[PDB]
């Protein structure tokens, strides 16, 4: 929605930091899967 | 003015006479000569004797008469206190200052004198909000310690995290 | 919004601070964002 | 609900908040779960004054809501917001916070450590003493500025030690309260 996101099961605002958060937890594995060189 | 106007002016003169420090209960017939609207429909005599004279919030019928609720109306420090102790003690919250000033004229005297022990609540209609200082659970922080705690963020975490900052260290 | 966010302002007031960088910093990638206003240098030409 | 529990929420809220958040949270304190309703009338705060208030407390979620719906005498539904402290995920955020407090002391008590000793009085830069060599002339036998060419002072040192020490120090002090409530509570 603009420049934001919102996530629905229910709807919620979805911040850059809670966007960080989940994806600085995301693995290597995960990033190759997802196609996004890690390094 | 035969409608509202009569009746406002009973109300608007009671509502000041007890302004002048007249306590002392007063007759719907008192008021209509102190207006001079004796005048007015039996019809309208009897509905504010029974309604109007009645339903105010600030007035009930002393020996037949009606009276500004000497009781509820805070007039001095020991009242002034016991109101907010008692409001807090039974939970009741706090109580507009507006409230007091109309009861004790220059009510500050009053406040100023318990002081710490009165907490001002300021409402965004910039009203005040007068409570009690129960000190049974009191502490307060630096302002240092008060910048420190605002840095924390606490709201954009998982409750995965709120758990497992516990667990890191090992317990 | 650095000091709005440390003296601790009002929610609604650190968000909207929020929104108004992240329009910001998206406008100096990209000014032809979708619906949102072009940036002008207040006089009215687009800023590149 | 233990004693220690309600001290707890009472030194933390008037610590770190203000007289509102204490106040609405002794409601919440002294009965489990109320009203949205009751405790604005009870608070005589505004929808936005109180709600805002209820942001904060859900926002570090010492507080938790529920939402209860029933029929009016005149047969209108009615939704009525239901808050209630939550002193498990209370206990949580605040140990989370106070370990966070931690981590940034530790950080800033680091930084004690590694603040830079010699000085620049024209462009008012300090420089770390591992530049002494570079900062030192042999032709004028000195420490000096590259960018201002000028003298390098490096006694002046001592005074962030000694002072970042006096405000760090005291912030465990000052915690002990809270710290022996948890140690009360950690059951
Ligand atoms: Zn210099």
């Amino acid at each position: 929605s603009g420049l934001e996101l919102y996530a629905e099961w229910k709807k919620i605002l979805l911040s850059p930091e809670r966007v960080h958060e989940i994806f600085k937890r995301i693995s290597d594995e995960e990033c190759f899967v997802l196609g996004m060189e890690p390094r | 003015g035969y409608k509202f106007g009569v009746l406002a002016k009973i109300v608007n003169y009671m509502k000041t006479r007890h302004q002048r420090g007249d306590t002392h209960p007063l007759t719907l017939d008192e008021i209509l000569d102190e207006t001079q609207h004796l005048d007015i429909g039996l019809k309208q005599k009897q509905w504010l004797m029974t309604e109007a004279l009645v339903n105010n919030p600030k007035i009930e019928v002393i020996d037949g008469k009606y009276a500004f609720k000497p009781k509820y109306n805070v007039r001095d420090k020991k009242a002034l206190l016991r109101l907010l102790d008692q409001h807090d003690q039974r939970g009741l919250g706090g109580i507009l200052l507006e409230d007091i000033e109309e009861a004790l004229p220059n009510s500050q005297k009053a406040v100023k004198a318990l002081g710490d022990q009165i907490l001002f609540v300021n409402r965004p209609d910039k009203k005040k909000i007068l409570f009690f200082n129960d000190k049974s659970c009191q502490f307060s922080v630096d302002e240092e310690f008060q910048k420190l705690w605002r840095s924390v963020t606490v709201d954009s975490m998982d409750e995965e995290k709120i758990e497992e900052y516990l667990k890191r260290q090992g317990i | 919004l650095r000091r709005n966010e440390q003296n601790g302002a009002a929610a609604h007031v650190i968000a909207e601070d929020v929104k108004l960088l992240q329009f910001h910093v998206a406008t100096m990638v990209d000014n032809e964002l979708p619906g949102l206003p072009r940036a002008m240098q207040k006089s009215g030409r687009p800023l590149k | 609900v233990p004693a220690a529990l309600k001290r707890l929420a009472k030194y933390v809220i008037r610590g770190f908040y203000g007289i509102e958040h204490a106040l609405a949270l002794d409601i919440l304190i002294r009965n489990s779960c109320v009203k949205e309703e009751d405790m604005l009338e009870l608070l005589k705060f505004d929808r936005k004054q109180l709600r805002s208030v209820l942001n904060n407390l859900k926002g570090d979620k010492f507080i938790k809501c529920r939402m209860r719906v029933e029929t009016a005498a005149d047969g209108k539904t009615t939704r009525h917001n239901y808050y209630f402290i939550n002193y498990r995920t209370l206990v949580n955020v605040v140990k989370y916070k106070l370990d966070h407090m931690r981590r940034r002391i530790e950080t800033d008590e680091r930084d004690s450590t590694n603040r830079a000793s010699f000085k620049c009085p024209v462009c008012s830069s300090t420089f770390t003493d591992l530049e002494a060599n570079q900062l030192f002339d042999p032709m004028t036998g000195t420490f000096r500025c590259t960018f201002c060419h000028t003298e390098v002072e490096e006694d002046e040192s001592a005074m962030p030690k000694k002072d970042a020490r006096t405000l760090l120090a005291r912030f465990n002090e000052q915690i002990e309260p809270i710290y022996a409530l948890l140690r009360e509570t950690e059951d």
